[PDB]
């Protein structure tokens, strides 16, 4: 119910820039904690990214800090994640995941591989 | 893959769960009502009972 | 190829959603407005029952509404007598660690279970006088979350697993197996007829299983996050569901869709034990605040609040009789509620 | 004299500040023994010892009062129970605030075990040891060298007599606060906080240690209002009344009402109250 | 009648009995320790609980004082439901693997969560760092692991005031103390509850750790009863 899926993705050159979309539509966007997740091709899943409630509490997971920015839009229902300066290393799929409840700056079991408050894959190739 | 699996059993669940046929939510409501209304008075806790057959007292 | 059946079930998923919509007549709430409400509920502590030396997690009423027991963290299994407060029985137990309890309708056995992925059931009737394990259930994979007797040789549990369990008690094995859900199975609630049950787990949905036959028959998409507690309405064709959105939902099974939510704006914790009166008009409610809540189940409107406890309420009770209202919390305190006038 | 009366004015009101003191130490001791008998949240041994030690401090603020008010055969013997009733309370006093620091030093080094079971050790103790010993300053002072009802003390016989179980359980307090002072700096140094928490050690360390006021207090007890001449005279003849109706006082509040849990207690009855009112 | 009351006797000799029985098994519960091994992976639990069906215990007791390991492994990998089970216990002895994907990334997002809980926000956190020899090894190979997936390394210090090592490697100490310093700035973050966290660097594989561990208890323990008194 909570239909949480994102947009973008595709192939890019290394070194360019991509832009991905997370639509959710299922539940009041702006009391939950949103975080981005990718899984490589043959490791597990990582995560990524963070949001706070409003938009204040911002977190990354160290070898992308300085080149992906995480931003949301109450309003619009909608989260977004602007990557720049690719990697060959970056490729993935990547998971708009939620935290599973409200008003709570902590969530466990984001980072795993039966969790049900994530989207579907977007793909995202660097060649 | 399991996912096909996953998949195709997800969808024959949809479809067993669509075959059926639904009953008007005005319906439902009346029939919680016409319950609610003729149990009411055997209510211990909506209708306080008198403290002489009280249990708990 | 994959694409495709997501295809298709997205088609499926639009056409339940335009089926609910078209079947949507009128509203539970538009048409209430002319009953008379409820008024204040005053519920005064009766019984205070402080044998209990941990935090509580389950109670569950006997069969006569008068024997309660209620499990704890320390290993301790007592079973209350609630017009004497009095304690009939102390069961210790092997694993510490216990998230439920269960009554048996004939009020022969109890079950207990917990991190230890183990049901254990205790007969208290044997001729030496003893509470010795009857039986063992193994087979889940997960903890284990809840269990209900349907009968005194059946027991309907589910595990943390994606999976509920419907045993036998004579051979120890398990006989259907409920499979679909996708996150852990946090509560479960028969039917007063024994004939359906629904399993609320934490993917923000609820099912309807036929035990007989073992497969599921409707889901219920309503809520936003995690299913804490179930409770079906004392007519049978409808239940209330509580979750961490702090809000309760009435579902009802022939209309297959939502009737009314109890959300609150200054409620903001979660819900952990959601149950009705026995004619179905109040809707007791725990919450994580610590204060359990009184809701007009046709009106969304909150009656009383039955206030009192330290810690949080993780368990909350109507005797079958409806007399009675147990509720047990965190500070290892089972209070018994009353109505007075 | 504008001297003179200036005294005389002084002490009247000292004396009527030293009756305000107990009349409000009374009140404050009420108020803690109905608080921790009629929560019922709070029964453990720790808050029994709290009880015993308040009313420890019941029957010192009651029976010098009642002292006071029948001191000038029935008078004779009541002025005479009232004495011995005092000297007794007195040493109470000390004993259960020694019995407090014992059982918070065994409860903070104990390796483990936490026996709760020598909580009928520490009743019999701190409502023993001063019986025992104020009883053979009683049979002393009745068969050998008898005052009417109590005078200054002549002989080290009728002093030390009754100021030597006092004097050493206040050492014995003294010694132990060093320890959980000791310990509690440890604590405060292992996270290296500020110069607030620094200031906090010594705070609880005065805060705590007030009874060694009180220790002075008792052997200097007997007032007399001593007529003399001189500055220091009534110097300590109000520094020291104030100290012991402050320490009854302070004593009875900020050894309560701090209680974090206590506090949570009455906010949540308050706060249920106010909710089923309306 | 003469029946009731007798029923109503032997039902009071029967809940004395059993109050008797509880007030018996109450002295135990409060003298024992109760210690839940929560380690992220294969970081080293189960040498840890070798040196010291669904969940496991060890009943041993070290300098006159009882301790329970919970070493819950055999559950789901969603944790976010059986945790709330574990917020009365003393500590949570967690384990690290410092040496798939970013492992000390995940031990983070699993610390700082443990953290931050509501529930388990009075519950203090005892960190060991395994594999110290392994982290040596693979600095001074000249392996470029930490220093690329932490950018925040190379502007980093060793801390002057803890220097233990005899003759350790310079940059194996300074990789160390930042993931000590790592974890002790998310613990220190946010001090909305009563706990704090012991962080170790469990290198020697003899009877040390449970000397660490029995000194970390006795330590919350201590902080406890001086919180409850109001002198801390």
């Amino acid at each position: 119910q909570v239909q949480l899926q994102e947009s973008g993705g595709g192939l890019v050159q290394p070194g360019g820039s991509l832009r991905l979309s997370c639509a959710a539509s299922g539940f009041t966007f702006s009391n939950y904690k949103m975080n981005w997740v990718r899984q490589a091709p043959g490791k597990g899943l990582e995560w990524v990214s963070d949001i706070s409630q409003s938009g204040a509490s911002i977190s990354y997971t160290g070898s992308v800090k300085g080149r992906f920015t995480i931003s949301r839009d109450n309003a619009k229902n909608t989260l977004y994640l602007q990557m720049n300066s690719l990697k060959p290393e970056d490729t993935a799929v990547y998971y708009c995941a939620r935290c599973p409840a409200p008003f709570t700056r902590d969530c466990f079991d984001v980072t795993s591989t039966t969790y049900a408050y994530r989207g579907q894959g977007t793909q995202v190739t660097v060649s | 893959t399991a996912s096909i699996a996953q998949a195709r059993k997800l969808v024959e669940q949809l479809k067993m769960e669509a075959n059926i046929d639904r009953i008007k939510v005005s319906k439902a409501a009346a029939d919680l009502m016409a319950y609610c209304e003729a149990h009411a008075k055997e209510d211990p806790l909506l209708t306080p009972v008198p403290a002489s057959e009280n249990p708990f007292r | 190829e994959l694409d495709q059946l997501r295809q298709e079930a997205e088609q499926l998923k639009n056409q339940i959603r335009d089926a609910r919509k078209a079947c949507a007549d009128a509203t539970l709430s538009q048409i209430t407005n002319n009953i008379d409400p409820v008024g204040r509920i005053q519920m005064r502590t009766r019984r205070t029952l402080r044998g209990h030396l941990a935090k509580i997690y389950a109670m569950h009423w006997g069969t006569d509404s008068r024997l309660l027991v209620s499990a704890s963290q320390d290993g301790k299994l007592i079973i209350w007598d609630s017009y004497t407060t009095n304690k009939v029985h102390a069961i210790p137990l092997r694993s510490s660690w216990v998230m439920t309890c269960a009554y048996a309708p004939s009020g022969n056995y109890v079950a207990c279970g917990g991190l230890d992925n183990i049901c254990s059931i205790y007969n208290l009737k044997t001729r030496e006088g003893n509470v010795r394990v009857s039986r063992e259930l193994a087979g889940h994979t997960g903890y284990l979350s809840c269990c209900r007797f349907l009968d005194d040789n059946q027991i309907v549990t589910s595990s943390g697993d994606t999976t509920c369990a419907l045993w036998d008690i004579e051979t120890g094995q398990q006989t259907t197996t409920f499979t679909g859900h996708t996150g852990d199975v946090m509560s479960l609630s028969l039917a007063p007829d024994t004939r359906l049950f629904v399993s609320g787990a934490c993917d923000a949905s609820a099912k309807l299983w036929d035990v007989r036959e073992g497969m599921c028959r409707q889901t219920f998409t309503g809520h936003e996050s995690d299913i804490n507690a179930i409770c079906f309405f004392p007519n049978g064709n409808a239940f209330a569901t509580g979750s961490d959105d702090a809000t309760c939902r009435l579902f009802d099974l022939r209309a297959d869709q939502e009737l009314m939510t109890y959300s609150h704006d200054n409620i903001i914790c979660g819900i952990t034990s959601v149950s009705f009166s026995k004619s179905g008009r109040l809707l007791l409610a725990g919450y994580d605040d610590f204060n359990c809540n009184v809701w007009d189940a046709l009106k969304a409107d909150r009656a009383g609040v039955l206030a009192g406890h330290d810690n949080r309420v993780s368990c909350l009770g109507v005797t079958d009789d409806g007399m009675a209202v147990a509720t047990g919390s965190w500070d290892s305190f089972l209070k018994i509620w009353n109505g007075s006038s | 004299n504008e001297a003179f009366l200036d005294q005389r004015l002084i002490l009247e009101r000292l004396q009527v500040m030293y009756t305000v003191g107990y009349s409000l130490s009374l009140a404050t001791l009420l108020l803690a023994l109905l608080i921790l008998s009629l929560f019922r949240r709070l029964h453990c041994t720790r808050n029994y010892i709290h009880i015993n030690l308040f009313t420890s401090f019941m029957l010192r603020a009651a029976a010098i009062l009642s002292r006071d008010r029948l001191l000038p055969n029935q008078a004779l013997a009541a002025c005479r129970t009232a004495q011995i009733v005092t000297q007794y309370c007195v040493g109470a006093n000390y004993t259960w605030l020694l019995v407090e620091g014992v059982y918070l030093h065994s409860l903070l080094v104990l390796v483990g075990g936490s026996e709760e079971g020598h909580f009928r050790y520490y009743l019999l103790l701190g409502w023993g040891a001063p019986a025992l010993f104020v009883i053979p300053w009683v049979i002393v002072r009745y068969l050998y060298e008898n005052t009417q009802c109590w005078e200054r003390n002549e002989v080290k016989a009728i002093w030390w007599i009754i100021r030597t179980p006092i004097l050493m359980t206040i050492l014995i307090n003294f010694l132990i606060f060093i320890r959980i002072l000791g310990i509690l700096l440890s604590k405060l140094r292992t996270r290296q906080m500020r110069c607030r928490d620094y200031r906090l050690r010594l705070a609880r360390s005065t805060l705590f240690l007030v009874p060694l006021l009180g220790v002075h207090e008792v052997v200097f007890a007997p007032v007399t209002e001593e007529q003399a001449r001189g500055a220091l005279r009534f110097a300590k003849l109000g520094f020291e009344i104030f100290l012991s109706s402050f320490q009854g006082f302070l004593v009875s509040v900020l050894y309560c009402f701090i209680n974090k849990e206590v506090q949570s207690e009455i906010r949540r009855g308050w706060h249920h109250c106010r909710l089923r009112r309306s | 009648t003469e029946d009731q009351r007798n029923e109503e006797k032997a039902q009071r000799e029967a809940n004395k009995k059993i109050e008797k029985q509880l007030q018996k098994d109450k002295q135990v519960y409060r003298a024992t320790h109760r210690l839940l091994l929560l380690g992220a992976g294969e970081s080293g639990k189960n040498t840890i609980v070798k040196q010291m069906s669904g969940i496991f215990e060890t009943k041993f007791q070290v300098d006159k004082v009882n301790f329970h390991m919970f070493d819950v492994g055999a559950q789901r990998d969603e944790r976010r439901k059986w945790i709330q089970c574990f917020n009365d216990v003393t500590a949570i002895i967690f384990v690290v693997a410092s040496s798939q994907t970013n492992r000390l990334q995940a031990a983070l997002k699993l610390f700082d969560s443990i953290w931050n809980n509501k529930w388990l926000r009075d519950t203090s956190v005892i960190l060991f760092l395994n594999k110290q020899d392994l982290l040596a090894e693979k600095v001074l190979a000249g392996k470029s692991k930490i220093e690329d997936y932490f950018p925040e390394f190379a502007r980093y210090t060793t801390p002057e005031d803890a220097t233990p090592e005899p003759g350790e490697d310079p940059r194996v100490t300074r990789a160390k103390y930042f993931i000590r310093d790592e974890f002790l700035r998310i613990s220190t973050a946010s001090g909305d509850g009563r706990h704090y966290c012991y962080p170790h660097f469990t290198c020697a594989v003899d009877t040390e750790n449970i000397r660490r561990v029995f000194n970390d208890c006795r330590d919350i323990i201590q902080r406890m009863h001086l919180r409850q008194y109001e002198l801390l």
